[PDB]
């Protein structure tokens, strides 16, 4: 014979707890991925992003390194 | 149903071979003991609600919890509680029901934004067939108080908290209440009522106020919503052949797509109407109704007329065939009324509250043609006709015209 319900409260705040949480850490990663992804996009144009970043990338990262030859720049 | 005693509460149990169990409350409660119009349908729609120990909120959770289900209705004799849950939770539904009776918190904001509407949005629901209302109606006009209260609130009438309050602290008293457990080890509920019923009040024995007496009549309900029509003749002295009677002049089929050879059945035929022929015992008096209802009050009219006949009919001769189709019909409409919950609880209600002895099914009576035909004779010849009309009330017939 069972006299009380089995259960206990979870903790939780502004509606959250952590089971639920914990099944949307992956897709604040991948949002996380996508928002890097796009703002290394934008800013792509910019010279020291290509010099600290993405010069560096291996194999891919020669498209980055491009020189004017010094009889072409009137700077 | 062995029949025991537990701190003073009468209690009926019943093992069986199941993982359900059903737990009734049946409670001395229903509208002829109302002190107010409506008041034993609140109480009714007011229990499981705020008690002191758990909210109405914490039980709904923790009952889904169990699986467990509710249901809970109001009659002219009692209020009834039922819960159904697997077996092994009894403990729990027995305390369940302890607070409800001992720690009920009635408050007002309960009964304006919950037990109210609900009590209203229940009696709708019936009226929208208008048999239910023409019923109803047949009982007021027989009875005027007593039987003759309506069984549901009304908005005519208003129930007030107080009201509730008063008749609560009447009802829920150890002399207004029985335990019925169906499905319930018997030495286990009386164990386990008999810790948590022990400082329920004892209270006094609910009356209703007023002998019963019979009235003759019509009451002529005019609603758009469909028609029907009750035929009902007082009874003072109830006796069991008018179980026989009804069942015999019967009204439903037995059987899909078909009319049926049941003497009432047979008086709707070229009609799109039905009837039903139904007794009721209320210990002190009773009530024979004939219920009619159809789209046509034309038809309605029609069959009316047939169906009175067929009672003077059945005063005249019963075959002995026919006895013995009454005798079948009767035996098989008390077994499954000992078997449906809701009407079960009732019966072992009545049985523990007041004395009435339960007839078991295989201990139904046979009446011969000639008791059979003699209790339709003094149905034919009543001094005291009811006629409920509902519908288009100015079509249907009068009593004096039938
Ligand atoms: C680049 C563009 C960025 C778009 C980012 C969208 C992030 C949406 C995350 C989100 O809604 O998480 C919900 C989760 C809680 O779940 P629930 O309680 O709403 O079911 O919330 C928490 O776990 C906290």
């Amino acid at each position: 014979y069972v006299k009380k319900p089995s259960y206990k409260i979870v903790p939780h705040f502004l509606g959250f707890n952590i089971p639920t949480v914990s099944k949307w850490i992956p897709i604040f990663g991948i949002w996380g991925a996508a928002a890097g992804i796009g703002a290394l996009f934008l800013i792509e144009g910019v010279p020291r992003t290509r010099q600290d970043i993405l010069s560096k990338i291996p194999i891919i990262g020669e498209h980055w390194i491009r020189e004017i030859p010094a009889s072409d720049n009137p700077f | 149903f062995s029949t025991a005693e537990a701190a003073g509460v009468k209690v009926a149990a019943q093992d069986g071979q199941s993982p359900i169990s059903d737990l009734s409350v049946v409670l001395r409660g229903g509208s002829r003991y109302a002190t107010v119009p409506g008041v034993s349908h609140i109480l009714e729609k007011f229990a499981f609600q705020n008690t002191v120990p758990k909210s109405a909120l914490r039980f709904v959770r923790e009952l889904e919890l169990f699986g467990g289900k509710l249901y809970t209705h109001t009659t002219r004799e009692h209020i009834v509680l039922r819960t159904q849950f697997l077996k092994q939770d009894l403990p729990y539904f027995v305390d369940a029901f302890a607070n409800v009776l001992k720690e009920t918190k009635f408050q007002q904001f309960e009964l304006t934004e919950r037990v109210a509407p609900v009590a209203e949005l229940d009696l709708l629901k019936r009226e929208s067939d208008p048999a239910f209302t023409a019923l109803e109606a047949a009982h007021e006009v027989a009875f005027r108080t007593g039987l003759g209260n309506s069984v549901y609130a009304q908005g005519y009438s208003p129930v007030t908290l107080e009201d509730v309050k008063e008749f609560a602290r009447q009802v829920y008293a150890k002399q207004n209440v029985a335990v019925v457990g169906n499905n319930v080890v018997p030495a286990d509920l009386q164990q386990l009522v008999g810790t948590a019923f022990a400082d329920l009040q004892e209270g006094s024995k609910v009356t209703q106020a007023g002998t019963t007496t019979l009235h003759g009549g019509e009451a002529r309900v005019r609603t758009s919503t469909g028609n029907a029509l009750t035929i009902a003749l007082p009874i003072a002295e109830p006796k069991p052949v008018y179980h026989a009677l009804a069942s015999f002049l019967g009204g439903p089929a037995s059987m899909p797509w078909s009319v049926g050879a049941s003497p009432l059945a047979q008086a709707t035929v070229g009609t799109h109407t039905s009837v039903k022929a139904t007794y009721h015992n209320y210990g002190d008096a009773g009530l024979f109704a004939i219920t009619i209802k159809g789209d046509s009050p034309a038809e309605i009219s029609q069959v009316a007329h047939k169906a009175v006949q067929a009672l003077k009919d059945t005063g005249a001769e019963v075959t002995e065939e026919q006895a013995a189709r009454a005798y079948a019909k009767s035996k098989f409409a008390a077994a499954e009324a000992f078997e449906n919950p809701d009407s079960s609880a009732s019966v072992i209600g009545m049985e523990l509250l007041s004395g009435v002895s339960r007839i078991a099914p295989e201990n139904v009576q046979k009446f011969t043609p000639a008791e059979l035909s003699e209790a339709a004779a003094q149905l034919s010849a009543s001094a005291k006709p009811v006629v409920a009309a509902v519908g288009q009330v100015h079509a249907l017939p009068f009593a004096d015209e039938l």
